[PDB]
C-alpha cells in the first residue's frame, strides 16, 4: 500500500481503539486522551518520513500508487511540493490542538477525541487527493463534524455559531460544485493530469471563475462575508478554533493553486482587479473593526481576516514571489493564530471565564511567562522581522504591487494597522495599569502544559523566520508551474 | 523602601530585587559559555571574512594574526629572491 | 457651598499666578494682590450675587489658564505617578488546576 | 446611555473604586467605553480647533513671508562651475550617465 | 467546564457585553443607515476598483533605465 | 467697564515687584540671602576660567 | 540589599512536585523527539532543490564567456 | 605639472577632486595616510594643496565678474 | 546624563519651575552640562563648532536661493537654540532657589535636635558609576571635533573612497564654502550667540519683569501657548487623524 | 560637597578656556580672515 | 525609614515661625489650632496649608483642604500619606 | 572579530533576560556591561583596521530569503561609513550601561532593564553592518521594538503605555 494512505488510516485506527478499549475494562478518560495523542504523534512521524523522501524538483506526483482498477469515484493520493507543507502543518498542529485542550473538555471526552481524529483524516485528505471532485468531497466532509464540535463543546452562543459556519460553508461550496461539474463534463474527468492539459475557452473560464471565486470569497473569508467566522472561530472550543483557523482557512489558499491558476489563467488575469479591490477593502475594513472589538477571542478571529486578504492578493499576482509568499504567510498564520487562540480562548478564558477586554489589565505583574509568549505572538501577528509572518507579508505584498501597484500600496497599509491592533490588545491585557481590580484572587502563571505548546508554536515561527529556505526549496520548482506568461526573447525557442 | 511584591510569582529575569547567594558561581559559568560561543564565532570570521585589499606589511592591523585570507597572502609574500 | 467652593478659587488663583511667574519673589507680591481682591468682598451675603462672583471668577482662571500647570512628580498626573505600582493582591492564588 | 464624556475629565482625587481609570464598581458605561478610558487618545483642551487653524495659519504666512523677502534679495553665484577635462565621462558611467561640467553654457 | 478563579463580575459591564452580542437584532433601515451602508459597501470599493481597472499594466519598473519610459501603455 | 470682580490686568502687572511688606517675609527670606546671594549665585558660573586665565598668561610669556 | 529568588515554577509550591498529567510522556519523547530525529536526518538528505541544479549549469554557461573564470 | 586622468584613478583620488590642481592631492592624501589624518602632521602639504586650489578659485571669481557685467548684473544662479 | 543627575539629586522631579540654586550642591553637573551647552550652541573650538557651523556656512556656500533661505532659517534656529540653553543653565543652577526647602538644607546650620542623624537630603552628587560617564563624555565634547575634523571634513580627504559617501561632482561645495563665503556670514552665528546670551541672562535675572508682561499680555499669552503646545500638532493629529480612525472602526463594527 | 567631585569639575573647567585660547591664539587669525593659512 | 513624627512637626513649626499673621510663636504645640489657638483668619489658613503643600512636595486635594484646621490634623495628614518627600 | 562585534551584545542580553534568576542583579549587570565593553574595544580596533587602511570587510553566513532574483544574505559589510557609526553607538552604549548601574539601583527590575539595553545595542549593530536593505530593516524594526520596550519599562504607568504606542505606530 502507498505511504500516503498510512497518513489516512492511522487516525482511523485511533478512532477504533478509543471505541474498543472500554470493552476490555469503566475505563479512565486519561487513557482515552493518551491514545488519541499518541496516534497524532505517529501521523507526524510518518509525515516527516514522507518529507525526507520527497524530491524538491520533480514535476511528477510522488508517493502515488498505480490503481489501474477504474471506477466512478476512486481515491488518488499524490504529494507535490506545492501541497507537502500544508500536510506537514496539519500534522504538527493537531497534537498541539489536543494538548491545548487537555483539561478543558471535561465531558463527552470520547466524542471530542473521535471528532478531532476524524477531522485530521479529512483535512489530510484534502491536500493529498489528485482530483478536483475528490478535492470538493473532502473540502466539505469536514462540515458535519464541525457542526457537532461547536454545539457539543462550544460556548454560550454555540448554536447560532454552528448554524452560521455550516450554512455559509454549505452555500458557498455549492457554487464551486457547479463549476467543478462543468469542468468534468467538458473534459470527462477531474484527475489533475488531464485537466492541466486542457485549456477552456475564455467565456467558459470567465464563468468557471464565477463559481470558484464565490466559494473562496465565502471561505477566505472577505469582509462582506465573514460573519460566520466571527461566530464560529469564537464560540468553538479551543481545539476547534485551532483547526478552524490554522488548517480549515487554508483549504481555499491551496485550492487556488489547483482550481484557478493552472486551468483558468485568462480569467484570473483579466479579473484580478476585482479580486484586488475586494482584498484591499478587507485589509482596511477588517483592520478598522479589529481596533474596536471588546471580545479578546473575537479580536484574534478578526485578525485572521486581514491576514487572509494579503495571501489572497499574493496568489493572484502571477509572480513567483507573491505565490511563495502566500504559502509562507499561510503557514505563518497557522502557527501564530494558533498561539493567540491559545492565549485568548485557552488561558484567560480558563482563568477568568470571560473574554471581555474590560476585565483585564496588567497581567505582566502576576504572569510574566504568559506575557513573554503573548508579546512574541503579538509581534508576529504584527508582521515583525525574524518571524515567518514577516517574510510571508513581504513577498505577498511585493507581488501584489508588481501586478497592480495601487492595490499593493493600500494592502501595505496592513503594515501600519496590523501593528496598531496587535500592540493595543497586548498593551491593554499585559500592560496598561496594574493587575486589574476585577480579579478578586490571584491567577497562577502558565502551567507546564501551557508553556510547552506556546513554546513549541513560537519556536516554529522564529526558526522558520530566520531560515525560510526550509520551506522555500520545495516550493520553487512546483510553484514555477502555476505562473502564466512569456517574455519576448525567452519564449518559443528553436 | 523596597516595593512589596507577591512571593509566588516566578520570573526568568528574577522578578523583584532577585539576587541569589550563589550568583558569582552562576555568573562565572555563564561567562565561559559566552566566551566559548564567541570563540566559535571568531574562528568562523577568521576563515570567512573577505577582503579585496591587502594590508601593508608595516602598519598596525591585528587581523593579520588570525584571518586565513590575509595570513595566506603574507606567507606567500614571505617567499621571494 | 459658597464657603468651601470659594476657598478653592483662592488656592487656584494663587497657583495660576505661580505658574506664569516662575520667580517666587515677584509672585509673592503678585500673590498678596489676589488676597486683597478676596478681602474686598468679605461681606457679600445675597445668593443672587454670591454665585455671580464665583461664576465670573471661574472665567478668569480659564481666561488665564496655564498651558501646562505644574504637577508634583508623585501626584495624579505627575512624572513619577504610578511608576512602580505594587500588585494589589499579594496572597498566593487559590489552588485551581488548568 | 450615559453622556460620551471621557474619564480624563473626571476628578483625579475622588473615591474611585478603581483609582487608575477613575471608575466606580457598578457605574453605567457608555457603549464607547473602549475609547473613553484613561488609556485612550488624549483630549487637548488648550484652544478650540477653529482657533488653532488660524494660529497655525499665521505661522505658515510668516514662514512664507520670511521666504519671500529672501527671494527678492539673495546673492548671485560668485564661482564659475569647475571645469573638468573631458567631463570625467569615463569615471562616472560612460556616456549613459550624468557627467560634470565641460565647455557648456551657463 | 473547569471552575475559574473569582471575578468581581461588573453588572454594568456584563450588560454592556450582552448589549453588543445582541446588537444586530435591533438594526433598522433608516435614511442614516442606508447612507453609511451605501458609501462603505458600494462607493469606496467601486472607487478602488475603478483605479485598479484604469492603472492595470500601466507601469513597469523592471529593468527600465534612463531613456526608457516607466509607462507600458 | 470693569468686571463685577475687582481684578484688572494693569494693577495686576504693576504689583509684580518685590513687596515692601510681606506676611511670609521671614518664611521666604532664605531663597535670596547667604549661600543664595547674587555674588555666590554666579560665583562659580565659570568654574575653570580663573585658573585657566592665569595659566594661559604663563604660556604666553613663555614664548617671549 | 537584594531579596532571595522565589516563585512557583509551573505553580508547584515548594513542598510537593509537578504531578505528570499524561501529555508529558508522548509530547516530550514522541513529538519533540520526532523533530530532533527529523533535524538530524535532514542534514543527510540529498539536495534536490532546482537552484543547486540551475547554478551548476548556469556556472558552466558563464564559464564559456569571460564573465566567470574556468579552472580548465 | 598636471596629473593625467589615468594617473589620477590609480591613487583613488575622490571623484569631484580630479580637477586641474589635484597633482598636490596625491601627496596630501599620501601624507595623510602615513600620519593617520592627524591635523598637525601634514601642515605644509595641506597648505600647498589649499594654496594651489585657492588660485584657481580667484581666477574663476575674476572672469565670472566679466560674465556678470556682460549681462548687466542680472541674476545668473 | 547631566540632566539625569539633577533629576535624581532632588526627588525625581523634572520641572524647571521648582529647580533653583543647585549650582553649589551639584558642582560637577553644572560644569559638564555647561561643557555640553557650549558645544550644543557650537561655541568656537568646541566639538560642535567644527560640525554645526560648517553646515551653516556650507548652506550659504551653495549659492542658490534655497541655500540662502535655509541659512537664514537655520540661523534663526541657532539663536533660539542658544536661548533655551540659557534657560536650562540659568533655572537649574544659576537661579534663585525655587523648589522645596529640603532640597537645600545642609548640615552646617543646625536645624534639628533629636533627628540630626537623618532628615537632611541636601541634593547630594552621585557615586562613581554616575560620574565616570559624565566626565568621560565631557572629555569627548571638547576635543573630539578638532581631532577628527580631517577624517570627515578635510579638503580633499579620501576616508570615504569606497563609495560609502558618494558625492556627485555636479553638486560639490567644499571649495566655495572654503573660499567664497564672506567673513561676516562665516562668523555670524558667533555674534548672535554672544549677543543673545548676555541678553537672555539679563532678562532672566537683571530685569525679571519684562517676560511676565509678555506672558500676561494677551498677545503673548497666545504666542506662548502656541509653542508650549508644540504647534498644536498633537491636538490636530489626535483629534482629526487618530480619533477619525477609531470612529471609522466603530461605524464599520456597528452600522 | 566632596573634594574629588569639586576637583574634577574645576579641572574640566580648566579643559576649556585653555583649549579655547590655545586654539584662538593659534587659529584665531585664520578664522577672522586677517591672514590666509599660508 | 520614611517620615517620622518629630521630623514633620519641627519643619512645620519653623514654617509658622516665619508667618506674621500668627499672634505669638510661643504657643505652637502639636494640638495647636489655626482658627482660635493661633487666631488665623479663614482666608489665612488656606494660604497656610499652601505652604505645607510646597514644603512636602505633595498635592492637597480640595476635599481634604477643609479637613486641615490645626497642626495635629496637618501632621496626621502627612504621616498617613506615604507620598511625601 | 567583525562577526564577534555583532554577537557579543546579543549574548549578554540572553543571559540577563532569560537567565536573570540565575545570575542575579549584580551578575546581570557585570555580564551585560562587560560584554558591551568588550564589543567597544573590538570596534575601536575595527576603525583603525577598516577606515585607516581602506580595507572593507565582507562576510556572508547563509541565505535569508532565496527566491528567483531575490537572494538576501544574512551578511555583513564593514566599510568607512560603518565604522564611523559604531564608535558613537558602542561608546555611548558602553557608558550608559555603566551609568545605569547606579541610576536604576533602587528599581525592582534590573535584569530586565539591562537586558533591553544589550538588546538595543545588538539591533543598531545589525542596522549599520548589513549587506542589503532588507537586513538593514531587521535592525530598523529591532530598534523600534527595543524603544517600545523601554519607553514602557514601567508598564504600570498609563502615561508610559500611551507614549510607547505612539513611538511604535509613528
Ligand atoms: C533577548 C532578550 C529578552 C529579554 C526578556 C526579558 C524577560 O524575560 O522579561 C520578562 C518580563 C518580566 O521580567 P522581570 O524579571 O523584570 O519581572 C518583573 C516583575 N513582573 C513583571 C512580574 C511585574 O515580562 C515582561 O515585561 C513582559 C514583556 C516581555 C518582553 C519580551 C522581550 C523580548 C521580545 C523580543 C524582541 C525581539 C525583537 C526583534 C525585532
Ligand atoms: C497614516 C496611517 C495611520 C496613522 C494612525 C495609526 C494608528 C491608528 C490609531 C490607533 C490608536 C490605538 C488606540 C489608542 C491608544 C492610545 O492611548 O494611544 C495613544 C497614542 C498617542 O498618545 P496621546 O497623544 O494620546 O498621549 C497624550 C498623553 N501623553 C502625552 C501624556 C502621553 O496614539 C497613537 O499613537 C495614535 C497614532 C498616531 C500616529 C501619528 C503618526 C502618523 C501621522 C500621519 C499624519
Ligand atoms: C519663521 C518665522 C517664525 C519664527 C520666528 C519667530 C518666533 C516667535 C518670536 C516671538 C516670541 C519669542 C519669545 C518671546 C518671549 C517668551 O515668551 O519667552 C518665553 C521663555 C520661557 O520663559 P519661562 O521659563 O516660562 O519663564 C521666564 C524665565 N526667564 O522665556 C525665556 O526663555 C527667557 C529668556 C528669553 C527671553 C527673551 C526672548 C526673546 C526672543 C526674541
Ligand atoms: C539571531 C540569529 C541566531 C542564529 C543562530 C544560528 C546560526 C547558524 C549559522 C550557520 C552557519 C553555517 C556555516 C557554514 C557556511 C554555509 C555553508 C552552506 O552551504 O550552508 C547552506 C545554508 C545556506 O548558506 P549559503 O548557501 O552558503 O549562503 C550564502 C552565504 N554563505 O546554510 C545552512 O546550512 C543554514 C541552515 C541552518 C539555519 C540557521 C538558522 C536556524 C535558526
Ligand atoms: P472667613 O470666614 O473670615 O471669610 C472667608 C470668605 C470671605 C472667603 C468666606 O468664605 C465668604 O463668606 N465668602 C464670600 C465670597 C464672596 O462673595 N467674595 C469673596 C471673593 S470671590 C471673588 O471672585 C473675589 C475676586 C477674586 C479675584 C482674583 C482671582 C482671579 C484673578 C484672575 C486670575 C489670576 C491672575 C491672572
Ligand atoms: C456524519 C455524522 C456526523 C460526523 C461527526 C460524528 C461525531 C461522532 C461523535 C462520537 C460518537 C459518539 O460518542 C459517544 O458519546 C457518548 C455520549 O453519551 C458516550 O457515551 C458515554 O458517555 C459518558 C462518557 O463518560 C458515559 O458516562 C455514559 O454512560 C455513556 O453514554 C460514548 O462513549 C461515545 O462514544
Ligand atoms: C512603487 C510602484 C511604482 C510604479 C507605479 C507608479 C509609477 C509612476 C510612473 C510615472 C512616470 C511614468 O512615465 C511618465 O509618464 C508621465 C505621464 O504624465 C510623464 O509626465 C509628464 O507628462 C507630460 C507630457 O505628457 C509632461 O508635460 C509633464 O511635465 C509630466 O506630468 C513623464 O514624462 C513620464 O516619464
Amino acid at each position: 500500500m502507498s505511504l500516503l494512505y498510512v497518513l489516512l488510516i492511522i487516525p482511523i485506527i485511533g478512532i477504533f481503539l478509543i471505541s474498543t478499549i472500554d470493552s476490555f475494562y469503566f475505563f479512565n478518560v486519561s487513557y482515552y486522551k493518551k491514545i488519541a495523542l499518541i496516534t497524532t504523534i505517529l501521523n507526524l512521524i510518518v509525515s516527516l518520513i514522507i518529507y525526507i523522501l520527497f524530491d524538491f524538483s520533480n514535476n511528477q506526483f510522488q508517493f502515488i500508487q498505480e490503481n489501474l482498477d477504474l471506477s466512478f469515484y476512486d481515491i488518488y493520493l499524490g504529494v507535490d511540493g506545492v501541497s507537502i507543507y500544508f500536510v506537514l502543518l496539519t500534522t504538527i498542529i493537531m497534537p498541539i490542538a489536543l494538548v491545548s485542550n487537555w483539561n478543558s473538555i471535561t465531558n463527552n471526552i470520547k466524542s471530542y477525541l473521535i471528532i478531532m481524529l476524524l477531522l485530521e483524516t479529512l483535512l489530510l485528505a484534502v491536500f493529498l487527493v489528485l482530483d478536483v471532485l475528490l478535492f470538493y468531497i473532502f473540502f466539505e466532509s469536514i462540515l458535519p463534524p464541525l457542526f457537532i464540535l461547536i454545539g457539543l463543546f462550544g460556548s454560550s452562543n454555540k448554536v447560532r455559531a454552528s448554524f452560521y459556519i455550516f450554512l455559509y460553508t454549505l452555500l458557498g461550496s455549492l457554487f464551486l460544485l457547479l463549476s467543478i461539474l462543468t469542468m468534468s463534463s467538458i473534459v470527462g474527468t477531474t484527475y489533475f493530469d488531464v485537466l492541466l492539459k486542457s485549456s477552456f475557452e475564455y467565456t467558459t473560464q470567465l464563468f468557471l471563475f464565477f463559481g470558484i471565486f464565490i466559494a473562496f470569497a465565502v471561505k477566505t473569508p472577505v469582509w462582506g462575508l465573514n460573519s460566520w467566522l466571527l461566530r464560529a472561530h469564537v464560540e468553538s472550543p479551543l481545539g476547534g478554533s485551532i483547526v478552524l483557523a490554522a488548517i480549515v482557512l487554508k483549504l481555499s489558499l491551496y485550492g487556488v493553486f489547483r482550481l484557478i491558476l493552472p486551468i483558468l489563467p485568462q480569467a484570473s488575469l483579466n479579473l484580478t482587479y476585482i479580486v484586488y479591490a475586494i482584498g484591499a477593502i478587507t485589509v482596511l475594513y477588517a483592520s478598522f473593526s479589529t481596533l474596536r472589538t471588546v471580545d479578546v477571542k473575537e479580536l484574534i478571529a478578526y485578525s485572521s481576516v486581514a491576514h487572509a486578504a494579503i495571501y489572497l492578493m499574493g496568489v493572484f499576482s502571477n509572480t513567483i514571489q507573491g505565490l511563495e509568499g502566500a504559502i509562507l504567510l499561510g503557514l505563518a498564520h497557522g502557527f501564530v493564530s494558533s498561539g493567540l487562540f491559545i492565549c485568548a480562548g485557552g488561558i484567560l478564558y480558563d482563568r477568568t471565564g470571560t473574554r471581555l477586554i474590560y476585565f483585564f489589565r496588567g497581567l505582566t505583574q502576576i504572569m510574566p511567562l504568559f506575557s513573554l509568549f503573548f508579546f512574541i505572538l503579538c509581534l508576529g501577528n504584527a508582521g515583525t522581522p525574524l518571524t515567518l509572518n514577516f517574510v510571508g507579508e513581504f513577498m505577498s505584498l511585493y507581488g501584489t504591487l508588481e501586478r497592480l501597484p495601487i492595490a499593493g500600496m493600500l494592502a501595505s497599509t496592513s503594515i501600519i494597522f496590523s501593528a496598531a491592533y496587535s500592540i493595543y490588545m497586548y498593551n491593554r491585557i499585559a500592560f496598561g495599569g496594574s493587575v486589574s481590580l476585577y480579579f478578586i484572587d490571584c491567577f497562577r502563571d502558565l502551567t507546564k502544559r501551557e508553556f510547552f505548546i506556546l513554546f513549541t508554536l513560537v519556536s516554529f515561527t522564529v526558526i522558520l523566520g530566520i531560515y525560510p529556505s526550509f520551506v522555500l526549496d520545495g516550493l520553487h520548482y512546483n510553484i514555477s508551474s502555476v505562473v502564466y506568461g512569456i517574455e519576448p526573447n525567452a519564449s518559443y525557442l528553436t | 523602601p523596597k516595593i512589596p511584591y507577591p512571593k509566588h510569582v516566578w520570573s526568568p529575569a528574577g522578578g523583584w530585587y532577585a539576587q541569589p547567594a550563589n550568583w558569582k558561581q552562576n555568573t562565572a559559568i555563564f561567562g565561559l559559555v559566552i566566551f566559548g560561543i564567541t570563540a566559535m564565532v571568531w574562528k568562523y570570521s577568521a576563515e570567512h571574512e573577505v577582503r579585496h585589499k591587502m594590508p601593508e606589511p608595516d602598519r598596525f592591523y591585528p587581523s593579520r594574526y588570525w584571518v586565513k585570507q590575509i595570513k595566506d597572502y603574507e606567507r606567500a609574500q614571505k617567499e621571494k629572491q | 457651598s459658597n464657603r468651601q467652593a470659594a476657598l478653592s478659587l483662592y488656592r487656584r488663583a494663587l497657583k495660576l499666578a505661580l505658574d506664569w511667574t516662575v520667580h517666587r519673589n515677584l509672585w509673592r507680591g503678585q500673590a498678596l494682590y489676589i488676597r486683597s481682591l478676596f478681602e474686598k468682598n468679605r461681606n457679600v451675603t445675597d445668593p443672587r450675587l454670591q454665585r455671580a462672583l464665583l461664576k465670573e471668577t471661574e472665567k478668569l482662571l480659564e481666561k488665564w489658564k496655564h498651558p501646562d500647570p505644574y504637577c508634583p512628580p508623585t501626584a495624579p498626573g505627575g512624572s513619577k505617578y504610578e511608576r512602580n505600582l505594587p500588585v494589589p493582591n499579594l496572597e498566593p492564588p487559590p489552588p485551581l488546576k488548568f | 446611555n450615559p453622556p460620551r464624556i471621557k474619564r480624563q475629565f473626571r476628578d483625579p482625587h475622588a473615591d474611585w473604586w478603581d483609582k487608575q481609570e477613575r471608575r466606580n464598581f457598578g457605574e453605567p458605561v457608555h457603549e464607547d467605553h473602549d475609547i473613553l478610558g484613561m488609556f485612550s487618545p488624549y483630549e487637548y483642551t488648550w484652544i478650540t480647533p477653529g482657533k488653532g487653524l488660524f494660529q497655525i495659519g499665521l505661522f505658515i504666512a510668516s514662514f512664507l513671508g520670511l521666504c519671500y523677502v529672501v527671494k527678492l534679495t539673495y546673492p548671485d553665484r560668485v564661482s564659475y562651475p569647475r571645469e573638468f577635462e573631458g567631463g570625467l565621462e569615463r569615471e562616472l558611467g560612460g556616456a549613459g550617465a550624468v557627467r560634470a561640467f565641460l565647455c557648456l553654457d551657463d | 467546564g473547569l471552575q475559574h478563579y473569582k471575578i468581581a463580575m461588573d453588572p454594568a459591564l456584563v450588560r454592556l457585553g450582552s448589549m453588543i452580542s445582541n446588537r444586530y437584532k435591533y438594526f433598522r433601515w433608516t435614511k442614516r443607515t442606508a447612507l453609511v451602508s451605501f458609501m462603505y459597501v458600494v462607493v469606496v470599493p467601486s472607487t478602488i476598483g475603478y483605479l485598479a481597472y484604469k492603472t492595470d499594466g500601466l507601469w513597469d519598473l523592471r529593468a527600465k533605465r534612463r531613456g526608457d519610459l516607466i509607462s507600458e501603455r | 467697564k470693569p468686571n463685577i470682580t475687582g481684578f484688572d490686568m494693569r494693577e495686576f502687572l504693576r504689583h509684580t515687584k518685590t513687596p515692601t511688606y510681606d506676611p511670609w517675609e521671614r518664611h521666604e527670606a532664605w531663597r535670596y540671602t547667604g549661600r543664595f546671594s547674587r555674588f555666590n549665585r554666579f560665583k562659580g558660573a565659570l568654574p575653570g576660567f580663573g585658573i585657566a586665565t592665569v595659566a594661559f598668561t604663563a604660556y604666553c610669556v613663555f614664548e617671549h | 540589599q537584594y531579596d532571595p529568588p522565589t516563585g512557583w515554577l509551573w505553580g508547584v509550591r515548594p513542598g510537593e512536585k509537578y504531578q505528570n498529567e499524561g501529555w508529558e510522556g508522548p509530547f516530550f519523547y514522541g513529538f519533540w523527539g520526532s523533530l530532533i530525529v527529523f533535524a538530524i536526518a535532514y542534514a543527510y538528505k540529498p539536495d534536490t532543490s532546482i537552484q543547486t541544479w540551475a547554478l551548476e549549469e548556469a556556472r558552466r554557461r558563464l564559464e564559456a564567456e569571460g564573465i566567470l573564470e574556468d579552472p580548465n | 605639472r598636471r596629473a593625467t586622468r589615468e594617473e589620477m584613478r590609480d591613487a583613488k583620488v575622490p571623484l569631484a577632486y580630479r580637477d586641474s590642481c589635484a597633482h598636490l592631492l596625491i601627496p596630501l592624501n599620501r601624507c595623510r595616510y602615513e600620519t593617520y589624518y592627524l591635523p598637525w602632521k601634514c601642515e605644509d602639504e595641506r597648505h600647498s594643496y589649499e594654496k594651489c586650489q585657492y588660485l584657481e578659485f580667484k581666477k574663476r571669481v575674476q572672469k565670472m565678474e566679466e560674465l556678470r557685467e556682460a549681462k548687466g548684473g542680472a541674476r545668473s544662479n | 546624563l547631566g540632566a539625569g543627575s539633577v533629576i535624581h539629586a532632588v526627588a525625581d522631579n523634572q520641572d524647571f519651575r521648582k529647580f533653583g540654586g543647585l549650582i553649589s550642591y551639584l558642582p560637577l553637573t553644572y560644569s559638564v552640562m555647561l561643557i555640553a551647552s557650549l558645544s550644543l550652541v557650537a561655541f568656537p573650538f568646541m566639538t560642535g563648532f567644527y560640525s554645526k557651523d560648517f553646515i551653516l556656512e556650507s548652506a550659504y556656500g551653495q549659492f542658490s536661493f534655497s541655500g540662502v533661505a535655509v541659512y537664514i532659517i537655520a540661523t534663526i534656529g541657532a539663536i533660539f537654540t542658544t536661548l533655551y540653553s540659557v534657560k536650562v543653565l540659568y533655572l537649574t543652577f544659576l537661579s534663585n532657589p525655587n523648589g522645596p526647602r529640603t532640597y537645600y538644607r545642609l548640615a552646617i546650620d543646625n536645624f534639628f535636635s533629636a533627628q540630626a542623624i537623618k532628615s537632611y537630603k541636601p541634593a547630594h552628587e552621585g557615586d562613581f558609576f554616575l560620574t565616570l560617564p559624565l566626565v568621560i563624555l565631557a572629555l569627548f565634547s571638547i576635543f573630539f571635533g578638532f581631532i577628527t575634523k580631517d577624517i570627515f571634513i578635510g579638503l580633499g580627504s579620501n576616508f570615504f573612497v569606497d563609495n560609502s559617501l558618494f558625492i556627485h561632482p555636479i553638486h560639490e561645495i567644499m571649495i566655495d564654502t572654503e573660499f567664497a563665503v564672506p567673513v561676516l556670514f562665516k562668523l555670524l552665528p558667533f555674534i548672535f550667540t554672544i549677543s543673545f546670551s548676555v541678553i537672555a541672562l539679563t532678562l532672566s535675572e537683571l530685569l525679571s519683569e519684562l517676560v511676565i508682561y509678555f506672558k500676561f499680555s494677551r498677545f503673548g499669552y497666545n504666542i506662548f501657548g502656541f509653542f508650549n503646545q508644540r504647534f498644536l500638532i498633537e491636538f490636530f493629529y489626535n483629534k482629526y487623524i487618530t480619533n477619525l480612525i477609531l470612529n471609522l472602526g466603530g461605524q464599520i463594527t456597528k452600522i | 560637597v566632596s573634594r574629588v567631585h569639586r576637583f574634577l569639575a574645576t579641572g574640566l573647567g580648566a579643559s576649556m578656556w585653555f583649549w579655547i585660547f590655545y586654539r584662538a591664539k593659534k587659529d584665531g587669525p585664520v578664522l577672522l580672515g586677517w591672514k590666509h593659512p599660508w | 525609614e520614611g517620615l517620622q513624627k518629630v521630623e514633620v512637626y519641627e519643619r512645620i513649626k519653623s514654617l509658622l515661625a516665619g508667618f506674621d499673621k500668627v499672634n505669638d510663636p510661643n504657643n505652637i504645640t502639636e494640638t495647636a489650632h489655626f482658627a482660635n489657638d493661633l487666631g488665623l483668619d479663614s482666608l489665612d489658613t488656606v494660604e497656610v496649608v499652601m505652604a505645607i503643600e510646597e514644603e512636602f512636595s505633595i498635592e492637597i486635594p480640595d476635599k481634604d483642604a477643609d479637613q486641615i484646621h490645626s497642626v495635629d490634623k496637618a501632621i496626621e495628614y502627612i504621616l498617613r500619606q506615604p507620598d511625601a518627600h | 572579530m567583525y562577526l564577534s562585534i555583532i554577537i557579543l551584545p546579543l549574548l549578554g542580553s540572553v543571559v540577563s533576560g532569560f537567565f536573570g534568576r540565575k545570575v542575579g542583579v549584580s551578575g546581570a549587570q557585570l555580564i551585560t556591561c562587560s560584554s558591551v565593553i568588550i564589543t567597544t574595544i573590538l570596534s575601536i580596533i575595527a576603525f583603525f583596521e577598516v577606515g585607516f587602511n581602506n580595507i572593507p570587510v565582507t562576510i556572508n553566513i547563509f541565505r535569508w530569503i532565496d527566491s528567483e532574483w531575490f537572494i538576501i544574505n544574512w551578511g555583513f559589510q564593514y566599510d568607512s561609513l560603518t565604522v564611523s557609526m559604531l564608535i558613537p553607538v558602542l561608546i555611548i552604549s558602553s557608558l550608559v550601561h555603566i551609568y545605569s548601574i547606579s541610576y536604576m539601583s533602587s528599581d525592582p527590575h534590573n535584569q530586565r532593564f539591562f537586558s533591553y539595553l544589550s538588546l538595543f545595542t545588538f539591533m543598531m549593530i545589525i542596522l549599520v553592518t548589513a549587506n542589503n536593505y532588507l537586513l538593514m530593516f531587521v535592525g530598523w524594526e529591532g530598534v523600534g521594538v527595543c524603544s517600545y520596550l523601554l519607553v514602557s519599562f514601567w508598564f504600570t504607568r498609563i502615561a508610559a503605555n500611551q507614549s510607547s504606542i505612539s513611538a511604535f505606530l509613528t
